[PDB]
């Protein structure tokens, strides 16, 4: 564990390639739907 | 009281009216 050694920098932290795809679609959804629920389509109930 | 004088005290009193709403079909769907 010495000779070969490790450490935690800044670049290690790897993000998976795929979350800016499914946290921008998401934000679509939540801006979309609390979009509708000032239009009347949805409860308040349905947007918790 | 029952619902032909209650709704009599809305209208004659508190001014109700049942005007009807223009909904749009993503809304009309919610309703139905």
């Amino acid at each position: 564990a010495t000779a070969t050694s490790i450490s935690l920098g800044i670049d290690d932290l790897l993000t998976i390639p795929s979350k800016g795809w499914l946290v921008q679609d998401a934000e679509q959804q939540s801006l979309i739907l609390e979009k509708h629920h000032h239009y009347g389509n949805v409860h308040a109930v349905e947007k918790l | 009281e029952t619902e032909e004088e209650a709704r009599k005290r809305n209208w004659v009193e508190r001014g109700w009216a049942p005007w009807e709403e223009i909904l749009s079909p993503e809304a009309d769907f919610a309703r139905k």
